[PDB]
């Protein structure tokens, strides 16, 4: 056999709060991304979305 | 002009070998299929269709 | 977020305006007149950008509030500017006004006539009168009547504007839609047109110069031509009673002009009927001032310990340099004395005058739109201006409002375990260490939250931080037990602080077994790909633990592809997602209603072991494994003692067997008081496998017990009408999801005890099975020569060595289609000898047979792969196919270089006797190879998101009615029939729905239901229109007696009990019809009983008022596409690209239409192909034989001899009458033959003796013509050119012309094809689409049943319904062919919605472009464009759309708004 | 209502708007050699009265606009001679349900 090694970074990124952004006040370098909004309404969960 | 075939009927058109096939059309027990594992599949009776991925 | 801070306040809409600079100067804190940056103690250059006043900068403190750089929110002042600049983006809208005008009259050069009149239809719009705007210009009766015909304007627009107002149709802020929008662009728009079409003053007939402006925003001013002077001086005594215009100039000109102007463009620029009554002022368009941003956005930025400037301080230097230049250049200015102004030194000052506009008005562009500025240095980039940053990526909406950043979430690699709920997810402690969540204190919890405290932030499960009523947050991490424990004890003390005492502290604990989160994998192409699930933290492990039958849901494979946790903050989010979009609700899929989870794999390798004949136990086996998997522990007891059956078999020994272990499965799971099911199903195996006479195949249930079948993925997999579809479909889902999760823990327990493996000995035959697969692999010897033979039209016998033969293959090796036609052949012969060692070897042959091969066992279950895999990989795998083709020959005509050319051997062709099994030859194998390398190269969304972003408004209402959040009507009934497509399923199942009659008729429960409804007035009324249809049944639909409407149409379903879609109501008759000995041999359950309770089931299966179907119907068409990357080889245009022609383009002319022909049926085939090739068009190249031309030099001569084939033939060919052959050159060929010539040349630098002579005459250079008049065989005519005339080429010339001959065209009709008879359908197949020709043709087809992929034309020239139904039918044929079955209700919403203007849609900027909704059409392409118009018309958005909602962060208007709280 | 041959004078096509109330009509030969009103794809269309107008306003509670519309070019249109703000009855007959009702303001 064989072992690969990593091309992939398995480290987990968790994040409750933290330094955030100041342009935006908004967490800084999860993204949610476009789609992914777009899932709740399907659902038509409004606070989750919010 | 030509002296070869350059032109096609109707039944030279089958496609693949034939595998026992449940038609789940029609019921029918062949079906032509053709391959991506992506496997295509057509009725022999009906025509009908269908495509397995899985 | 915290909801004890309630905030009653709320934002109801948004105007637009533009800043002035009076009050900028009134709202400014500062100017910064300082091009100077900092000091060297970095302290703000006073007068510069990073003055205190604007906000805190650094540990300094604001000027101007006084805050420290925390809580100031910053502030921005202004640069006053020396000269007016033109505001770029305005500058088109501004310099379109100027052309308009007459510079004399400051009126605009059109008749004012014609200015009232716009107005009027104007102010009609404003409150939304369409169709008056109509009755207005049927009015019409010297400057004296142009008074009374504009005055008789305004009363009646009055009038009828107060008429208006009488009612309630339209109100003081008017009425503002769609259709309304629609004229508001196209008259405005088209008036605009009128601006420009004026050539003479119609006022003062005066003419004003014309200006030229630039792209840098610079407008020289063309002088007046001679005779404008002329006529301006004879009209200059008529009113008696190439350079840059300066910016300040053009201001005074329309400042006139809008004080003439006024009335009409008040209309203009204001959306709706304005109350403000605010007057139109040009301070609006130009810019006077310059205001900055607060320092911390202007704040400047760093890589890192390298700090960088922000970029737009940079833009705002050059402006402050160029006008301190130019406010020093003007200090000159004044102290130049007029009478020191020389008439040469006005020019230098008009020379310091355009050079300092210039300067100062590019930096405007260079500070805004780089764009619109002049480069700098050729190079360094242009630096990034406010324009730049709006767009950036995908825009700042898009990149950083329609998404974001979040908190409150992780991502990492997942697991499989069988072990878990499958609505639940496992959790490493690490994660479990660092979430939380704000714990209100309160009453019940009190203790458990104390020992969190005492856990403190790392003992899971921890309290990491305490928020006080004052909202003081507490951080025991650094803070030891006693700390805490006083703390603890501290929690629940009462509040002394009076504003507090309505609030609690609340409490941060880690995540607990009780809370749930939300999980997401990307990309997401369909709700389900996001769901809620349960939590368990489990020990020790560092990752995330997911269950299979969750895996299809997610689609993932556990790549180790990372996915997202998320844990919503409060409970309603909370809420939501326990209640709602969790797992089960979903079950089915959203497009087809299909089962979308299930066990895998092994699960199904084991069922069938356990369903043996085979499957015998102990009462110890027998008890374990049943509590094994239920656990009572759980919260799933039916009955708290466990429930068993007795043995199957007592003496001489006890015995259970596998089948009773599933019925005590149900058992103990099922609810008590209601009784099992009944089931009838198959398997997808064949009896014959088992032995002689078992009917395993067949399944069986009865009272909820397994009497007959063994389980199968087409049971407890995802398959239609299956126990588990069953089961969800009857008892409902939880009680199915519990049902699936239970088996996985049985079967794993069941694996634990006997397993599986795979084996050597099972890919073995036996021995004859090898000396069947030699023999018919014998036989192939000779096959590929045959093959040869026929195509090459020889005989059968004819030895490979011919060289005629031989000759003829590489004859045909050079056509590309004679090859391709040359493999079919090939690739049919051989494709049945693989028919046939496959056939008789699996499973005849194998050493091992099902069940104990394993490998034939997998394929067969269906756990995975098909006969496909084993049968190649065991009888062969036949020939390759490379793209519908065979091996690509060296042009050397070797296959290869172990292969001589031009060899007949199928395998010297790519065909593959080997098996995997027992090795292939190297040959093989660098073949199979290439077959490899296909997919790959093959394996080498926006469309969808085109889709989603228009469709967001897209929900039903109460009504049934679908809209949009304008609530304009879409459909009347959702699918004409509003059924939901997730219950849709068992309606058309009686008879399943015949049996359990009792159980269906306890979860339906009529009872209570009486109370709210009328059983009678629909099934009265519809009985009665029955009799209509009945009695009018066989007339075509346009004869259809109109009198009685569908019942559905005078009766909300939801109201009335027997509103039903007359289709079901038939079927539900035509099924009662034969199937009443049921009822007979039944229970004693009455018909009536019958019929009426499935009535109520259609009416318990109505839609939900408020959902949103769109974004399912977006998902359920975007994203099937993804398995449409490939494809197989009419012939149109296929896949994404055909559809893009239907949606995204919605196009005028396709690259493929085809009118599609049915025909009548007394006309033979021969007549149709007779008839085919008279529409068919016909080309000369096509009947010429052989061209031979002959040039002598008194003169250059040229004769020219034309051979064409029998005349018969292409008569009978082409259906040709030599006469049309000779007119047809006798006119057409000639006329271009000569015509050419000449342009090649300047280039340089009896009967028939008559018919002869008539050509001659009207063609120069033709000294002779002649023909072949009997057999039509050649035709042959002399030319002639002058002598000295040097040589050209006359066979191509010629050449090129014949192949551009039209010996017989049709009107925009090309070829016309006969294909075989579908589906006992006997049409025609056609190129280009004409229906008025078609309409001659009668006599041979029916005209009703024309249908094309033209649609546009057909909306042209059969309307817009018509053409609608032939979009979904094209729509369909799309995925028809890839085999994807998709609910027309989301194709009908796709259809009704791009013809609700009655025109064909396509989803873009056009289609988007009529939005009502803005912001919506400001996402999309153009963060600027869309903006301008915005506040141009003044526009107040109503906030409808839910990207609005999303851009202030607004609840759903729609998603919840449709439910209201009281 | 007249019946051209082929051709009209642009001229003429203004003694069109020559006489309200009454409307005149003139339509071309060869476009009226095939019936569209009986085709395959053709829906049956029945214009409506204004008492049925005005109730069906009021059982949806909805605005004139708020409808959906159809342009006034449309032959169909034109085979009814239907006035502008006129709606008409309109069946289609779904695949999944029957007969199914439907709407068209005329635009
Ligand atoms: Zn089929
Ligand atoms: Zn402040
Ligand atoms: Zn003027």
């Amino acid at each position: 056999y064989q072992r690969l090694r990593h091309m992939v970074n398995d480290k987990f990124q968790v994040r409750s709060t933290g330094p955030v952004n100041s342009l935006t006040m908004q967490p800084v370098k999860i993204r949610v991304g476009e789609m992914e909004r777009d899932a709740l309404i399907g659902h038509g969960t409004s606070f989750l979305l919010q | 002009k030509s002296v070869v075939k350059t032109s096609l009927k109707k039944n030279e058109l089958k496609d693949g070998a034939t595998i026992k096939e449940k038609c789940p059309q029609c019921g029918n027990e062949e079906m032509n299929y053709h391959t991506l594992a992506t496997v295509f599949y057509t009725c022999t009776s009906c025509g009908y269709k269908f495509r397995t991925n899985n | 977020m915290d909801i004890s801070k309630p905030v009653g306040s709320e934002i109801t809409s948004v105007d637009f305006g533009i800043l002035t600079a009076k009050e900028i100067r009134n709202l400014s804190a500062k100017q910064i007149t300082n091009p100077t940056v900092l000091d060297n103690l970095g302290h703000p250059v006073s007068g510069g950008l990073y003055d205190l006043a604007l906000g805190a900068f650094l540990r300094n403190l604001c000027s101007t509030c006084g805050l420290d750089e925390k809580f100031c929110p910053g502030h921005q002042g202004h640069i006053e500017l020396p000269v007016p600049c033109y505001n770029p983006l305005f500058f088109n809208q501004l310099y379109i006004y100027l052309r308009a005008s007459c510079l004399f009259c400051h009126h605009f050069r059109l008749k004012s006539v014609e200015v009232h009149r716009y107005a009027c239809k104007l102010r009609l719009l404003q409150y939304g009168l369409i169709d008056e705007s109509y009755k207005l210009d049927e009015i019409t009766l010297s400057s004296t009547l142009l008074n009374e015909l504009k005055s008789k304007r305004s009363e009646y627009v009055d009038m009828a504007i107060a008429k208006a107002l009488s009612d309630g149709r339209t109100t003081e802020r008017g009425s503002f839609t769609a259709t309304v929008n629609d004229e508001r662009k196209k008259l405005v728009h088209e008036f605009h047109k009128k601006l420009l079409s004026r050539g003479k003053c119609d006022n003062c007939g005066m003419f004003s110069p014309k200006f030229r402006k630039d792209g840098f925003t610079k407008i020289f001013e063309t002088a007046l031509n001679e005779k404008q002077i002329t006529n301006n001086r004879v009209k200059g005594f008529i009113r008696q009673d190439s350079t840059y215009i300066l910016s300040t100039e053009v201001k005074n000109i329309l400042d006139t002009v809008f004080r003439k102007e006024q009335c009409v463009l008040q209309y203009v620029f204001h959306s709706r009927p304005n109350l403000s009554r605010k007057l139109v002022k040009a301070d609006s368009f130009f810019m006077d001032v310059l205001v900055v941003p607060p320092t911390r956005f202007r704040l400047p930025s760093k890589l890192g310990e390298e700090v960088h400037e922000n970029s737009q301080n940079q833009l705002l230097s050059k402006v402050l340099t160029t006008s301190l230049l130019i406010r020093d250049l003007n200090d000159d200015l004044s102290k130049l004395q007029k009478d020191k102004v020389s008439l040469e030194d006005r020019r230098v000052i008009f020379s310091r005058l355009m050079n300092a506009f210039v300067t100062i008005q590019n930096d405007v562009n260079a500070f805004i739109d780089s764009t619109k500025a002049q480069g700098r240095t050729s190079g360094k980039v242009p630096i990034p201006g406010v324009k730049q940053a709006l767009e950036k990526k995908e825009g700042l909406f898009r990149k950083h409002m329609m998404g974001k950043r979040v908190n409150y979430a992780a991502r990492s690699v997942i697991s499989p375990d069988p072990n878990i709920e499958t609505n639940e997810i496992g959790v490493p402690p690490v994660f479990a260490v660092k979430l939380t969540y704000p714990e209100p204190v309160t009453a019940y919890n009190i203790a458990e939250l104390r020992q969190a405290v005492i856990n403190g932030p790392d003992k899971w499960p921890g309290a990491t931080q305490i928020q006080n009523e004052d909202g003081s947050l507490v951080s025991l991490i650094g803070m030891s037990v006693e700390q805490r424990k006083a703390l603890a004890n501290q929690l629940l003390t009462p509040s002394s602080n009076v504003s507090t005492h309505t609030l609690n502290k609340k409490v941060y604990r880690h995540i607990k077994n009780r809370d749930v989160v939300l999980m997401n994998r990307q990309p997401t192409l369909h709700k389900a790909s996001m769901m809620g699930h349960k939590v368990r933290v489990l020990p020790n492990e560092k990752t995330l633990r997911l269950h299979y039958a969750n895996t299809g849901a997610y689609n993932a494979d556990f790549d180790g592809d990372e996915m997202n946790m998320h844990f919503p903050q409060n409970e309603n989010a909370r809420a939501e997602a326990l209640n709602l979009a969790n797992t089960d609700s979903q079950y089915l899929t959203p497009t087809s209603g299909s089962p979308v989870r299930g066990l895998i794999q092994d699960h199904i390798s084991a069922g069938v072991w356990l369903t043996s004949k085979d499957s015998f136990f102990t009462r110890e086996q027998y008890q374990q494994y049943i509590y094994g998997c239920i656990r009572p522990e759980d919260g799933h007891t039916t009955r708290s003692k466990i429930v068993t059956l007795p043995p199957t078999i007592f003496k001489p020994y006890p015995l259970w067997t596998g089948k009773q272990i599933i019925t005590t499965v149900l058992l103990n799971v099922t609810p008590p008081d209601m009784p099992g099911i009944n089931l009838i199903s198959k398997n997808k195996i064949k009896n014959e496998y088992w032995g002689k006479g078992s009917l395993e195949n067949e399944v069986l249930f009865k009272d909820g017990a397994l009497l007959c079948g063994i389980l199968d993925k087409s049971q407890y997999g995802a398959s239609k009408y299956g126990i588990v579809h069953s089961l969800h479909e009857v008892y409902g889902p939880e009680v199915a999801a519990k049902v699936l999760s239970v088996l996985g823990r049985l079967f794993t327990n069941y694996i634990t005890a006997t397993a599986f493996t795979c084996g050597m000995d099972d890919l073995r035959l036996t021995a004859e099975g090898n000396k069947w697969r030699t023999d018919i692999l014998k036989t192939s010897v000779d096959t590929g020569r045959e093959a040869a033979a026929e195509v090459t039209n020889l005989d059968k016998d004819t030895p490979a060595d011919d060289p005629e033969l031989l000759k003829r293959l590489q004859e045909i090796l050079r056509d590309n289609n004679k090859s391709g036609i040359l493999d079919a052949v090939t690739s049919s012969k051989v494709n049945a000898i693989t028919s046939q060692v496959v056939s008789k070897c699996v499973p005849d042959g194998t050493m091992k047979k099902f069940p104990c091969n394993s490998m034939q066992a997998m394929a067969l279950s269906g756990a995975k792969g098909s006969n496909v895999n084993v049968s190649q990989i065991m009888c062969l795998l036949g020939q390759q196919a490379l793209e519908g083709r065979r091996v690509p020959v060296m042009v050397s005509g070797k296959t290869l270089p172990s292969f001589k050319p031009y060899e007949t051997d199928a395998m010297a062709g790519g065909y593959v006797k080997g098996r995997f099994y027992s090795g292939i030859k190297p040959q093989e194998y660098y073949f199979h190879c290439m077959a490899g390398r296909e997919g790959l190269i093959d394996t080498a969304g926006y469309l969808q998101r085109c889709l989603t972003k228009q469709l967001e408004g897209v929900h039903v209402s109460y009504d049934n009615s679908i809209r949009d959040a304008d609530g304009t009507l879409v459909q009347f009934m959702y699918g004409g029939d509003a059924i939901d497509i997730t219950k849709e399923s068992h309606m058309t199942q009686f008879e399943f729905c015949l049996d359990n009659y009792y159980a269906l008729l306890k979860k339906y429960n009529p009872s209570a239901l009486i109370e709210h409804l009328d059983v009678e007035s629909a099934l009265k009324y519809s009985k009665k229109t029955l009799k209509y249809r009945k009695k009018h049944s066989k007339e075509p639909h346009y004869k259809q007696s109109v009198k009685y409407d569908p019942v559905l149409a005078k009766y909300n379903p939801a109201k009335y009990l027997g509103s039903v879609s007359e289709n079901f109501q038939d079927k539900l008759e035509s099924f009662l019809d034969k199937n009443s000995k049921l009822f007979k041999s039944s229970d004693g359950v009455n018909e009536k009983k019958f019929r009426a309770l499935m009535q109520l089931k259609y009416m318990r299966s109505l839609i939900n008022p408020g959902e949103a179907v769109g974004i399912i119907a977006s998902q359920s068409v975007g994203e099937p596409s993804t398995q449409m990357t490939l494809n197989t080889f009419a012939n149109v245009t296929l896949g994404i690209p055909r559809l893009r022609e239907i949606v995204m383009t919605a196009s005028a002319a396709i690259k493929t239409p085809q009118m599609t022909l049915p025909i009548w049926n007394d006309v033979s085939d021969e007549q149709a192909d007779t008839f085919c090739k008279s529409i068919s068009k016909v080309l000369l190249s096509e009947v010429i034989d052989k061209v031979i031309v002959t040039e002598t030099t008194a003169a250059r001569s040229y004769v020219i001899h034309m051979r064409f084939f029998d005349n018969n033939e292409y008569s009978e060919e082409y259906d040709v009458s030599k006469e049309e052959l000779q007119n047809v050159i006798s006119n057409q060929f000639i006329h271009l033959l000569e015509a050419a010539i000449v342009k090649e040349i300047k280039k340089q630098k009896k009967v028939q003796r008559d018919r002869q002579s008539a050509i001659i005459s009207h063609h120069r250079f033709i000294t002779k013509y002649n023909f072949d008049d009997e057999s039509g065989k050649w035709c042959e005519f002399k030319l002639e050119l002058a002598a000295d005339t040097e040589k050209l080429l006359m066979v191509n010339i010629v050449e090129e012309i014949c192949r551009k001959s039209i010996i017989r065209q049709i009107p925009h009709i090309d070829r016309c094809v006969h294909p075989e008879p579908e589906n006992g359908k006997r049409v025609l197949v056609t190129e280009g689409v004409n229906f008025q020709a078609m309409w001659d043709q009668e006599a041979f087809i029916d005209v009703d049943g024309i249908t094309s992929n033209d649609v546009a034309a057909v909306l042209k020239t059969y309307g817009v319904e018509a053409a609608r139904n032939t979009i979904v039918n094209e729509i369909n044929n799309v995925f028809s062919r890839y085999a994807i079955s998709v609910s027309f209700r989301h194709l009908d919403l796709i259809a009704d919605m791009m013809t609700r203007q009655g025109t064909y849609l396509a989803f873009n900027r056009q289609g988007m472009e009529t939005s009502t909704s803005s912001f919506m059409k400001m996402s999309y392409e153009t963060t600027c464009q869309f903006l301008t118009k915005a506040v141009l018309d003044n526009e107040r958005e109503q906030l409808d759309s839910p990207s609005a909602r999303i851009v202030v962060g607004k609840l759903n208007n729609v998603g919840t708004g449709s439910f209201d709280v009281l | 209502i007249f019946v051209y041959q082929n051709n009209i004078t642009p001229s003429a096509m203004k003694l069109v708007p020559s006489i309200p109330p009454a409307t005149i009509e003139t339509f071309n030969e060869a476009a009226l050699v095939v019936n569209i009103t009986h085709h395959e794809l053709v829906p049956k269309h029945i214009r409506l009265s204004s008492d049925e107008k005005r109730e069906l306003l009021k059982r949806y509670r909805l605005k004139e606009s708020q409808l959906p519309r159809i342009q006034r070019a449309d032959p169909v249109a034109l085979y009814l001679g239907l006035k502008r703000g006129e709606v008409v009855k309109i069946i289609r007959k779904s695949e999944t349900s029957g007969r199914y009702a439907s709407y068209r303001i005329c635009m």
